[PDB]
């Protein structure tokens, strides 16, 4: 619904992408750990 | 034993490194100590693993129609029990002598 | 309706905003280099090189 509501009204040292990759990188350890 | 042998090497070698080796390149987490983990187990093991199951696969594909690898399917291995059984009756037969004997004294 | 509303990335960032200063900087940006190719040279050289 907010996708389509949008669709149709349309009509520095934040790091922020490296702790959502570390995140990702410690979830895919844990889950290799846990296989 | 062969085919035994090799199904649990199979086994063995089944749960290999390569699941394991999604943490190899996070190593380099001191300079720009086991680094060998990735290059070894990254993927040379399953590459073994699949050449193995391959290998295996490629048998000669005996069984086609009925029932192969028979071997027991008849004679005297019964009758093999069935002296078992008659050596049981002459231990009986031997002990009732035994016991007339005992009486005897 | 606000960008999604579920703020798990953004006030994260907010809150450690200030745990590194000069550690690292090397290893995470400059990393796209240590293992290039590891297993790419490998998967086209036993069945689809035989064809």
């Amino acid at each position: 619904c907010v996708l389509y509501d949008v669709l149709s009204i349309v009509r520095n040292p934040q790091t922020l992408q490296l702790i959502s990759k570390k995140k990702s990188l410690a979830g895919a350890a844990q889950i290799l750990l846990k296989g | 034993n062969e085919r035994l042998r090799a199904l649990e090497d199979i086994e063995r070698e089944i749960g290999a490194i390569l699941q394991n080796a999604g943490t190899v390149i996070l190593e380099l987490s001191k300079e720009k100590r086991l680094l060998d983990r990735q290059a070894a187990a990254f993927t040379a093991s399953v590459q073994h693993v699949e050449a193995e199951l391959s290998a295996q696969i490629r048998y000669l594909t005996q069984v086609a129609t009925g029932q192969p690898h028979e071997g027991s399917s008849y004679s005297s291995r019964k009758d093999c029990q069935m002296a078992l059984k008659r050596v049981d009756y002459a231990r009986l037969k031997l002990s009732d002598v035994a016991r007339t004997c005992e009486q005897m004294l | 309706l606000r960008t999604k509303p579920d703020p798990e990335v953004e006030e994260q960032e907010k809150q450690l905003t200030t745990d590194a200063a000069r550690i690292g900087a090397d290893a995470a940006q400059k990393q796209i280099q240590s293992l290039n190719k590891m297993c790419s040279n490998l998967l086209e050289k036993i069945s689809k090189e035989e064809r």
